[PDB]
């Protein structure tokens, strides 16, 4: 078989490859999380440059991994099909030897694990792809919210982005969210998502998507009619 | 040991060009010239017998093959390359075909195999290209008479007559203003020595010329009798004295 | 320059540089010291420490109870060498109920060397080792090379500074050789070799290792205050 | 697992003062057909070891085949292959030993009971058994098959313990065994009348006897035997 | 053998005997039927042995694997159903396995799972399992209740075992008890039958037909 | 169609003393009705103050001890020459025999030593690993002629006081170790008279803090 | 040894982009263009063979369009050869899924599964990439009638209306303006020949240059019809539509 | 390009020298032994406010004797932790007892080499082992990724290693207390970082005979780091 060390230490002790697979990432639409006081909230971006598409079919950003957990990701598209079925698979799997689903924890873990894997095997590339996985424990109200990237590390976040212009938005997050007080409601988590994304997105039509899990897998999809109200109340505020 | 060369010998160019294919094709530029024609009631196969030497024994080299029955084989490249080509397309109509469905396989599905064989070679691990052009004349009962033309890159597309290797862009021309959908078997064989002379330099006989015809069932060659359905083989190689007979009339 | 990319690579000139580049890595290392006289075969080790707050990585490996070894350079890679010699000793009494002798011994580390020389994709082990013994023939004592070459010896020493040991060895050959039925003589001249590779540094209690085998002498190590007696 | 096809019979072997004895018939049996009368089932190895083999003989070939491609061995790369790193027969019988418990696990064993007599280095006798099962025991006097039943007996009146051992001299040893060979004959339907003998000596090294016969026998007082009870003529 | 383990207000009771048999040679009166897979969990001996040593403590292992790995007390489902999956891939190969695993978390409270070599996994509140567990489900049938003191079910427990034990051949020597909490299990001693048989019989009445 | 097993006969004895402990096994090695040896030592020193037999088929007996010396060696490799705990070498033998649960070892285990307070231990095993502490342990041929022996004089079972009448137990007095080697030769003597398979010599193996001391007796050669 | 030879087919640039992926997708620029239209009441495949001759057999002949199973066919895009490896591959999961749950397999899953394929190519094994672009028309009872495109990347979208090869951004320009919505399949076969038409880099664009299909529910009654076009089919279509 | 277990002219393996590099990039891990105890200390490092720097796992259990802090690559060292906690629990099984330290770690070390063209590259990260057995009591380790592993009395990795060394080489005795190792490593822990020292960007940990291996609560650290404070203030 293919055996060639692609991921390497360089003379000044850098991975290339795991950090040109970052690159790969930065290009990617944004994906934002943001966790409230009973809710996580996770935004997209979709970039208008494809117009003429059918967005009834067309991948949709955001994943479940599970009835109660979820997944959205910055970078290669192709890559992110892999990780979301592994994780998958392993959500199921657990469900049936622990006979109890997957902590958001344990399942970001996994990823993590996944992508750590490809950065010193033999014959294979690193992912080009950073996740948002978020979710709620079995019998927890507590929100949760993770991040992984093509190097393997993870950490638990109260707000996060990644992908392109991810800094520009994570500037506003930083400033915007305030932990001893987050979003109380999921309409206060979701408008801060929106105003997130606005920082960046362009135009507030086709080009948001967002998404609300609760807890006891209670997941919904917001419509566009939905984030549109979210959209014009922010503006209308704003001129003043 | 172990071949340790498990990846890809043939990549894209930043111009999105395979090159190993491209220098194949180059190589098939530099072959003999062999040509085919498909007339109504047969398909008709040709190419020069390029003798290395004259002391060797130009019949000994056979560049004109037959597959199957029904389907022969001529080429323009590397003699060696399409030698071990037609040992695996004979195999293979054997293995994926005849001992499943008890009959040889159609022209197209034949041609199908070798082109994915020649496809294999330009994407799998430590090996180049096929470095030769076939041009495949087949019948079956349910498709009739056929030509395919198949190349390094295993792209194959069918044709009423065309020519490949040294003289081809010239030979081409030169069956685009003879070609008609009414030729006889006969007539297309006349073309055929007519077109093939223009690329050959020396000698033009039946010693130096290979030619062989897909046409009428051959109950002489079957070699036995008494099953009325097997009929013989329609694949038939031209003799040397055959060949020489139509160069009078010609 | 070219040919030193991989160990399947001969230079012009017929060398064969990352093996080279292995034997470097032993004069990189701490010094080590191996004699012999007819009834005993003794090691003696300078161990080399971190700094003040580290251990002094330990140097001898035992791989029988009439075996054992030395290590100067890749430390893992005297842990591999040692633990293939502890097996071969051990497959040796298991089927046979014999004492692998100690010149076979080093016939099998040279082929087990020298295959890594020859493939590509591996490369030569980065460690030299002085294995003494004593078996059915007496006391003996070799010097490994990770080229493969393997030496019999009456004394030798290994290492950064090896070449002070080695010269006054070669003085006091007929002297040490003599030294039988005298255990503490022996490693007293061992100690006074490994002595004249020193520069700056002095011979300590948790510095200084040594090792013996003998006739009814097991193969046993000496550390701490054990080895202050010949301080 | 098989069955064994060409067979032979029993092996014995004592101890005595100096060193060590081991006979065997030279018969390879074909269940009840007496087929090969030529066959040496003592097989020396270097100047210091005989083992002797019972049971499947094809079998005994092969292991006939690995001692002798020990020896080979043995003197690769060995100066002293002659001498101080020569084969002991504690060596050899190991050997063997691990052979038959391994091929026994692989339920594919070596159809055989085997001694290995000989003498080490030090002077001291060596004597042990072992067999199919790949199980092994030593004893002043060992024996395969019939000789077990038969030959031990006889040769344990003389040596009954290891202190028995330096009061035996090889002519009494010798003596001892050749009568329970005879005994053999006599009785064990799978036997022949000639044997080869092997003495191991620490002082006057290895003496290998062909061609011996059982010789002084009594059969005279059957002819006053007659019919199977109360029939007179 | 003779082991029982059944779930009360109070936790677990597990009561086995101590006797071990080859044929009608008693091979030993002193054998440990309860396995101390941790502080928290246990599991009893019936059937093989050795399978039963081996891969319990081999349980064990797993478990502590399981909290070093996720950083919380494994459950009694979880820990249960590694040991069925594992005897389920040895299926055919001839393990000999009956087992309660006993346990007490705060998520499920007191738990048992029968564990059996034919891959049977199954949860409930009272199970008796080996040669006399007929005799032991007679006297835990009639006598049992939710609301048992800790005092009540471990005598009954005790008094089950010593049914059995008595009747059943294959089952005596002694009685272990042991009381599993949610802080853990207590051990609860070790009852010789032959003491204990005459000490129940004279205060509780019991065994008439028995001259003593 | 070819048995891998056989039967070596022998009896061995363990018995766990309070600062010591001894392990005793006959020196007679059968087949079915013959004599193979009447010395073939079948209790072995392993190292580390812990001794060893297994008996049953010798070839077995043989390989499992041979494997657990080796287990030994490489424990002093392994773990810089740490003195192998009589716990730790009867789970590592458990190991060993759950190994080949599938074509076991025929033969039933015992090791003795003193554990990590001083104290006498006695481990036993059978063919296919499950093992336990014990005070008192006979295996092998004439186990069930010498058990119920021990049972009575070394635990003092249905042994009351005189005058009580079965109220009050004797007490369970600490025993010597010239009181358990006379204990250990009256079970071999009357093995001898009432089993054929055992006889010819009596090894024992003594283990206390100082080391591992042998004692031999002839036993009945018929 | 071995490695000095090795391209290193799967490996990121500095900027983040698959090489061979981008070079791949650069030949297939030079490919034929192949258009697909999505309507209400079916999907239509148009494809440009590339410069053809007149003694090419044209309908024996398929370089361009093929069919996967009964309910979804395919539009080629670059290495005609590397195109019928998937494909093949395709139909067989097609019949795997269909043997499995004895239910014809859904576009979507179909799609995922070959772009999947492409994926591993450009992650591990360190062979080249397939030089192939797809457009899936298909139809299934949950979601009807699909546009799908995927290449080598292993990256796919759902579509409307959408162009692979050559002149993909002339293309894409001229059926954004043209489509709508509550567009009929007879409307959407005039778009197709119509932007085929004007994007071509050949003189004029002919019945002998060109393959066809449609997948229709215009078969009788509820069920689905896939109509490879035949050269005279297609000759009659460019009339009626006005183009020659 | 080059094999992955080349030698350099000096005799080195290019890859080990080059992954010591990332290891001086990592963030600080601190370990301190004595005769009550061994401490192990870790700067978290979060690359911004809205990280929940408790899911920052820098420290981390292998067995109730033995403790582990991480420096480098950290992804890397989740695969080293699983064996390191499979062979601790392994020999317990076959053994029935704990595991030396110097074996658990020489088991961990044993890892590092197996790479080539077994894995692509060496590990990015360097391991302090502390732990306690009764044969050599308190002990801490330092692993690399070249196979070597030293015992030390104390030892610092990552980026401010050297510097902390130094400290560690005049503050360290052989009759320092357990509380006297807390508040040092704390104490060189806040000279070499970046960011001002808390109980939420650094952690403490330490590993006793009695209650095994323990990480520090916050609240725990605070009070120490107060206690350090009041008395580099009282001279
Ligand atoms: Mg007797």
């Amino acid at each position: 078989g293919y055996d060639r060390a692609l991921s390497i230490f360089s003379p000044d002790g850098h991975i290339f490859q795991v950090e040109y697979a970052l690159e790969a990432v930065k290009r990617g639409t944004c994906a934002v999380g943001v966790k409230g006081k009973n809710c996580v909230v996770l935004g997209c971006e979709r970039r208008s440059t494809l117009k003429l598409q059918d967005t009834r079919i067309t991948p949709s950003k955001v994943s479940k991994i599970d009835s109660h957990v979820v997944l959205s990701f910055s970078g290669l598209n192709a890559d992110s099909r892999i990780l979301i079925e592994k994780a998958r698979v392993e959500a199921q799997s657990h469900r049936l030897t622990l006979e109890d689903p997957v902590t958001v924890e344990y399942l970001t873990r996994y990823v993590a694990g996944v992508q750590q894997r490809y950065t010193q095997s033999g014959g294979v590339r690193p992912f080009g792809v950073s996740t948002l996985i978020a979710g709620f424990d079995p019998r927890d109200d507590e929100p949760k919210l993770y991040q992984t990237e093509p190097s393997g590390i993870y950490s638990s976040w109260s707000a996060q982005t990644i992908g392109r212009n991810s800094k520009t938005v994570r500037e506003f997050l930083e400033k915007n969210y305030d932990r001893k007080e987050p979003p109380a409601t999921v309409e206060e988590c979701v408008k801060l998502t929106v105003r997130s994304l606005l920082e960046v997105v362009q135009t507030g039509a086709k080009n948001i998507e967002i998404t609300v899990v609760k807890p006891d897998s209670d997941i919904v999809a917001l419509s566009s009619e939905e984030i549109n109200q979210y959209v014009t109340q922010i503006e209308q505020e704003k001129q003043e | 040991m172990t071949d340790r060369y498990s990846f890809s010998l043939t990549t894209f160019s930043p111009s999105g060009k395979l090159g190993q294919i491209d220098y194949a094709l180059t190589a098939v530029k530099q072959g003999v010239t062999s040509l085919g024609i498909k007339a109504t009631n047969g398909v008709v196969i040709a190419t020069e017998k390029k003798s290395s030497s004259p002391l060797a024994m130009s019949e000994t080299l056979s560049k004109v093959s037959l597959l199957t029955p029904d389907i022969g084989a001529v080429y323009s490249g590397m003699g060696p390359d399409y030698r071990v080509l037609v040992d695996k397309s004979r195999k293979v109509a054997h293995t994926s075909y005849k001992r499943i469905y008890g009959e040889y396989p159609p022209t197209k599905l034949l041609v199908s195999e070798v082109a994915k064989i020649m496809q294999e070679a330009t994407q799998s691990g430590g090996v180049r290209p096929f470095g030769v052009s076939l041009l495949i004349a087949g019948h079956d009962e349910f498709n009739g008479f056929s030509l395919y033309q198949v190349d390094p890159s295993g792209s194959y597309f069918p044709w009423k007559a065309t020519a490949i290797g040294k003289g081809s862009v010239a030979a081409k021309t030169f069956l685009e203003k003879r070609w008609n959908d009414e030729l006889e078997l006969e007539d297309a064989i006349h073309i055929a020595l007519l077109t093939l002379k223009e690329s050959v330099e020396g000698e033009f006989n039946g010693d130096t010329i290979e030619l062989a015809i897909i046409g009428d069932e051959n109950p002489d060659l079957l070699g036995y009798t008494g099953i009325p359905t097997d009929k013989g083989p329609r694949f038939r190689k031209l003799t040397s004295q055959e060949i020489n007979d139509r160069l009078e009339a010609l | 320059n070219n040919y030193d990319g991989d160990t399947v690579t001969f230079s012009p000139t017929g060398r064969l540089f990352q093996v080279e580049y292995a034997l470097e890595a032993i004069k990189q290392g701490s010094v080590t010291v191996g004699l012999r006289s007819n009834t005993h075969a003794v090691l003696v080790a300078l161990k080399r420490n971190a700094d003040e707050l580290s251990s002094y990585q330990k140097k001898i490996i035992k791989c029988d109870e009439h075996m054992g070894l030395s290590l100067a350079g890749l430390a893992p890679d005297a842990r591999v060498l040692s633990n293939y010699l502890r097996q071969q000793c051990n497959y040796s009494s298991l089927v046979f109920n014999r004492k692998l002798a100690v010149e076979r011994a080093g016939h099998l580390l040279c082929d087990k060397a020298q295959k890594n020389t020859q493939s590509y994709g591996g490369r030569p082990y980065g460690v030299g080792l002085l294995i003494i013994g004593y078996d059915k023939s007496g006391a003996h004592l070799l010097e490994f090379q990770p080229s493969g070459n393997v030496t019999e010896l009456y004394g030798t020493a290994i290492g950064a500074r090896s070449q002070g040991a080695k010269t006054y060895l070669e003085r006091t050959l007929d002297t040490f050789i003599k030294i039988d039925g005298n255990p503490d003589e022996l490693i007293k001249a061992g100690v006074e070799a490994i002595s004249q590779s020193l520069r700056d540094e002095s011979l300590t209690v948790d510095n200084l290792s040594i090792a013996i085998v003998g006739k009814d002498t097991p193969f046993t190590i000496y550390d701490g205050e054990a080895v202050a007696k010949y301080i | 697992t098989q069955q064994p096809i060409v067979t032979g019979t029993s092996v014995i072997s004592m101890k005595y003062d100096n060193g060590v004895i081991i006979a065997a018939d030279n018969l390879g049996s074909y269940g009840s057909l007496l087929r090969f009368n030529g066959v040496e089932r003592l097989i020396p190895v270097g100047d210091n070891t005989v083992v002797g083999i019972s049971g499947d003989i094809s079998d005994m070939q092969h292991i006939e085949r690995l001692l002798k491609d020990l020896v080979t061995e043995n003197a690769y790369d060995n100066p002293l292959a002659d001498a101080e790193e020569a084969l002991e027969p504690s060596y050899i019988f190991e050997y063997l030993a691990t052979v038959m418990y391994q091929r026994r696990s692989k339920m594919n064993p070596l159809w055989n009971a085997i001694i290995v007599a000989g003498v080490q280095s030090n002077g001291d006798q060596f004597l042990r058994y072992v067999n199919l099962l790949g199980v092994t025991y030593s004893s002043p006097t060992l024996a395969t098959g019939f000789g077990a039943h038969m030959a031990n007996p006889l040769l344990r009146k003389v040596v009954d313990r290891e202190s028995d051992i330096p009061k035996t001299t090889v002519q009494v040893a010798e003596e001892a065994i050749v009568n329970a060979m005879r005994v053999l004959y006599y009785r064990d339907a799978r036997s022949s009348r000639n044997f080869s003998l092997a003495i191991i000596d620490k002082n006057t090294g290895l003496t290998f006897k062909k061609n011996l016969q059982v010789e002084n026998m009594k059969w005279d007082f059957a002819k006053d035997i007659k019919g199977y009870g109360t029939q007179k003529i | 053998t003779t082991t029982l383990a059944f779930r009360f207000q109070g936790g677990i009771i597990v009561a086995v005997d101590s006797r071990a048999t080859a044929g009608n040679w008693v091979a030993s009166q002193t054998v440990k039927k309860v396995i101390e897979i941790n502080p928290f969990l246990l599991g009893t001996m019936a059937g093989g042995a050795a399978d039963f040593q081996f891969w319990e403590t081999w349980l064990g292992s797993q478990c502590r694997l399981h909290e070093l790995r996720e950083k919380e007390r494994i459950s009694v489902a979880a820990a249960s159903k590694i040991l069925s999956n594992l005897v389920y891939q040895y299926k055919g190969a001839g393990l000999s396995m009956g087992t309660m695993i006993c346990g007490y978390t705060r998520k499920e409270g007191p738990t048992i799972y029968y564990v059996d070599s034919d891959g049977t996994r199954l949860k409930g509140d009272i199970f008796c399992v080996g040669s006399g567990q007929t005799f032991a489900y007679g006297v835990l049938d009639s006598n049992y209740k939710w609301d048992l003191s800790v005092e009540d079910a471990l005598y009954l427990g005790k008094r089950s075992i010593l049914a059995a034990a008595h009747r059943d051949a294959y089952s005596g020597g002694s009685v272990n008890l042991y009381h599993v909490t949610e802080d853990g299990w207590i051990y609860h001693g070790n009852h010789d039958v032959g003491e204990l048989f005459w000490k129940v019989k004279e205060e509780e009445g019991s065994f008439n037909n028995v001259i003593g | 169609q070819f048995n891998p097993y056989g039967d070596n006969g022998g009896t061995i004895l363990g018995i766990a003393g309070e600062d010591f402990a001894v392990l005793a096994g006959d020196t007679r090695n059968i087949t079915d009705y013959s004599i193979n040896s009447r010395y073939e030592p079948k209790v072995f020193d392993c190292g580390d103050n812990i001794v060893m037999s297994a008996n049953g088929f010798a070839a077995d007996g043989d390989a499992l001890v041979k494997r657990f010396k080796n287990s030994v060696k490489w424990y002093h490799f392994d773990h810089n020459d740490k003195k192998l705990s009589i716990n730790s070498a009867a789970r590592n033998i458990q190991h060993l025999l759950y190994g080949k649960r599938f074509f076991p070892y025929y033969v039933h285990t015992i090791i003795a030593g003193l554990d990590e307070d001083g104290k006498g231990a006695v481990y036993s095993f059978d063919p296919v690993g499950s093992y336990e502490r014990e005070q008192c342990r006979a295996g092998g041929a004439a186990a069930s002629l010498i058990m119920p022996f021990l049972d009575n004089q070394v635990n003092f079972k249905n042994q009351y006081e005189p005058g009580t009448n079965g109220k009050v137990k004797k007490p369970l007095k600490y025993l010597s170790v010239e009181e358990v080697i006379k204990l250990v030769r009256d079970s071999f003597t009357s093995a001898t008279e009432r089993h054929i398979q055992v006889g010819d010599g009596l090894e024992i193996l003594i283990v206390t803090k100082d080391g591992v001391r042998k004692e031999f007796y002839e036993l009945k050669r018929d | 040894g071995s490695r000095r030879y090795d391209s290193r087919t799967t490996i990121f640039s500095p900027e983040g982009r698959l090489y061979q992926v981008e070079y791949a997708l650069e030949s297939i620029s030079h490919a034929g263009t192949a258009i697909g239209i999505m309507a209400s009441d079916g999907i239509v495949l148009a494809a440009e063979r590339k410069v053809t001759s007149t003694l090419l057999e044209q309908d024996t002949s398929t370089e361009k369009l093929y069919k996967l199973n009964d309910k979804i066919a395919v539009a080629v895009a670059g290495l005609t050869a590397d195109a019928e490896i998937l494909i093949n591959t395709a139909r067989i999961h097609a019949q795997n899924y269909l043997k499995t749950y004895n239910e014809d397999i859904p576009v979507e899953i179909l799609v995922r599964r070959l772009s999947d394929i492409k994926q591993g190519y450009t992650q591990h094994g360190g062979l080249r990439p397939f030089g192939v672009s797809f457009i899936y028309a298909g139809y299934d009872d949950r979601y009807g009638y699909q546009l799908y495109t995927s290449n080598p990347s292993g990256n796919y979208t759902g579509w409307k209306a959408i162009s692979v090869g050559a002149n993909t951004s002339a293309a894409q320009t001229l059926l954004q303006m043209d489509y709508k919505d509550d567009m009929k399949v007879d409307d959407a076969i005039e778009l197709a020949l119509k932007t085929l038409s004007k994007t071509t880099d050949s003189s004029a664009l002919t019945y002998d240059r060109l393959e066809f299909a449609t997948i229709r529910k215009g078969a009788n009654d509820g069920e689905v019809y896939q109509k490879i076009f035949k050269p005279q089919e297609i000759k009659d279509i460019l009339v009626k539509t006005g183009i020659t | 390009d080059r094999g992955v277990s080349t030698f350099s002219p000096e005799g080195r393996l290019f890859q080990v020298e080059y992954s010591l590099e990332a290891i001086k990039l990592g963030s600080t891990a601190i370990g301190i032994a004595t005769k009550e105890g061994v401490v192990l200390g870790v700067e978290k490092r979060a690359t911004s406010p809205l990280l929940e720097s408790d899911s920052i796992e820098k420290i981390v259990e292998i067995d109730r004797h033995i403790g582990c802090a991480m420096s480098g690559l950290t992804a890397d060292a989740r695969s080293m932790i699983e064996h390191a906690r499979t062979a601790a629990v392994t020999h317990n099984l076959y053994y029935d007892e704990d595991i030396n330290v110097e074996s658990l770690t020489q088991s961990v070390c044993d890892l590092a080499l197996r790479f080539g063209e077994l894995m692509s590259r060496p590990f990015g990260v360097a391991l302090l082992i502390a732990g306690h057995d009764a044969d050599d009591g308190y002990q801490l380790f330092h692993a690399e990724p070249s196979g070597t592993f030293y015992r030390y009395n104390a030892k610092a990795i990552g980026s401010g290693s050297e510097g902390a060394q130094a400290e560690l080489l005049n503050e360290w005795h052989s009759s320092l207390t357990l509380k006297e190792a807390e508040l040092l490593v704390l104490k060189i822990l806040k000279q070499v970082m970046e960011e001002k020292l808390d109980e939420n960007n650094a952690q403490l940990s330490c590993i006793t005979k009695q209650d095994g291996f323990k990480i520090y609560d916050n609240e725990k650290t605070a009070e120490l780091i107060k206690e350090l404070k009041e008395k580099e203030a009282a001279e």
